[PDB]
């Protein structure tokens, strides 16, 4: 078991909270 | 991983580590993708040319980890193996194609604010994050630099290493090697040209690939890391092995041994 | 060389093997281009990454062989180096730009039906020859087979090895590597999707590449075996320097070392 | 012939010199387009 849950990191996605560098990654997406 | 950075506190807790038991060296990364289960790549327990073949009790597991050295008490976790599975198709004498491997942990792992598993890609999000330009994550503890002269003790990192790298179109890097890639990978890494840099090196391998979708907010296992070469004499770009493209090999293993 | 073949005798009658005086151990390939002048590859006489930095006296030469076994009577000649001379433009730091060195001889070495120099190519054979498409060719004595695994033993040639590549396109080449080619290098080998395989290794460092002039049918050193990654775990293509760019420096340092 | 034998690099005795071709230069030959 864990799916349900998977990939929400409890010290951020879980807290609201960003990563130093995830903002990067989204913005790839943005050509 | 090479011109990376620190790994923040639990910003990558399905990270794993493989461990040889005796003489106790740290082996790969691999990634946890469930109480207990365990991805990771099978070059890291099957390969000949290195003299690598490794059975369950050779093995051990450590989650929850971000110093390499100090021993992070009621934080990290040690865990035994009970099954490893290497894809039947795993060709290593060619390409490392369908570089894969799960294995199942004797007792699950208990989740925690430094521990918890990743999301395995379904069919809209490989199709939708896994494109060229799009940049996903890397982990892991291999060498800071450059591994190809003398002595291996140089470059070890203190604390797990991440950076981010693109994907790379396909016929892109099919012509920076002379080794066929399959449909069962892709490359990541960013051009000579492009500032930014930042790379995956061997000891690196089995480690995930990640994606945050925008979608949903989950990050997901997109690759595992099968060739870096950020720390060899030269290499334009890495080999993954594209997860998606294994997940029903994933599923079958899973969804019959637990 | 890797799914070359042997070579004849008297095929590559400047081809000059480096060896390490003490202990001694073949460390390069090399080419003939006058009595006293070797041509070689700078990264066979110093590269810090892999603890070499050789000196004249840190070496010896033989010219004339197609064995590596036995001794080949009245026909392989033994010579020590006079003076070293590597490119002052050496960069082995990043790309082994100007990967190219002289060795001048002790003595002169006497021509025969086994050893001969090649030349050197002018403006014109090189403009001429260096395209992408055309063949040169490669002889030495590196590994045969795979040498990124274990073990140096197995894999080595008995007697000289030879091989045909095309000369590769630097658009391409660049996009087979992540090191900066410059100017003074070019690349060769097959595509992958090969009917032709056969690559040069690390072993044939310092060997040239020749081409035949079809106008006055001579054999021309156009490169020197800078990077054969033949025997690698990976490796698109090689790098060769780039004889004809590097010319002057070659023609300063004969002009004025030798007589 | 600088020292050398410029005058005659490139013709090996045992080939360009005995008008004997050897096995694989005409590979060499045929790539010029
Ligand atoms: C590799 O080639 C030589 C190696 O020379 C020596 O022998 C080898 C086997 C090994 O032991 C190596 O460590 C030795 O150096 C390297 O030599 C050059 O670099 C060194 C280090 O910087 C130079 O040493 C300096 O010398 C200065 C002047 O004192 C010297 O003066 C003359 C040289 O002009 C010598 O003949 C004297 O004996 C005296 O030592 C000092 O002020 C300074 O503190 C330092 O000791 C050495 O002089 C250099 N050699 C020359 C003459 O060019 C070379 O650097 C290295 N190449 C690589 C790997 O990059
Ligand atoms: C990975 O190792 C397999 C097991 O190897 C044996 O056990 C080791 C601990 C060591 O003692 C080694 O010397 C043993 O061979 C190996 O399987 C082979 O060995 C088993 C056990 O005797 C034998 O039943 C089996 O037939 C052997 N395999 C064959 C058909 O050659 C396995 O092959 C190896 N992985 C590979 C494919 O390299």
């Amino acid at each position: 078991s864990g799916e349900a849950d998977c990939g929400l990191r409890p010290l951020f996605e879980k807290k609201s909270l960003e990563d130093k560098t995830e903002r990067e990654l989204l913005e790839s997406y943005i050509d | 991983i090479v011109e990376g950075s620190d790994a923040e506190i639990g910003m990558s807790p399905w990270q794993v580590m493989l461990f040889r038991k005796s003489p106790q060296e740290l082996l790969c990364g691999a990634s946890l993708i469930s109480d207990r289960w365990v991805l990771t790549a099978a070059h890291c327990l099957l390969y000949p040319p290195w003299d690598k073949n490794f059975t369950e009790n050779d093995l051990l597991v450590r989650i929850g980890k971000h110093s390499r050295t100090r021993y992070e008490r009621n934080i990290e976790k040690i865990s035994m193996l009970e099954k490893i599975y290497i894809h039947p198709r795993y060709n290593w004498r060619e390409n490392l194609d369908r570089d894969i491997a799960l294995m199942k942990l004797k007792k699950p792992v208990a989740f925690s604010d430094y521990i918890h598993p990743v999301c395995l890609p379904d069919r809209e999000t490989a199709a939708s994050l896994l494109q060229a330009g799009y940049k996903g994550r890397v982990t892991g503890w291999g060498n800071l630099k450059e591994t190809w002269t003398a002595n291996v003790g140089k470059g070890q990192p203190s604390v797990l290493q991440v950076v981010n790298l693109p994907i790379v179109e396909r016929p892109v890097c099919k012509d920076s090697t002379r080794i066929r890639i399959t449909d069962n990978m892709f490359c990541a890494g960013y051009k000579p040209d492009e500032g930014k840099r930042g790379d995956a090196c061997e000891g690196d391998s089995g480690g995930p690939f990640v994606m945050k979708s925008p979608f949903n907010n989950r990050w997901y296992q997109m690759g595992i890391v099968s060739w870096g070469k950020g720390c060899d004499r030269d290499g334009k770009y890495g080999f993954y092995t594209h997860v998606f493209r294994l997940k029903k090999w994933i599923q079958k293993v899973i969804d019959q041994f637990g």
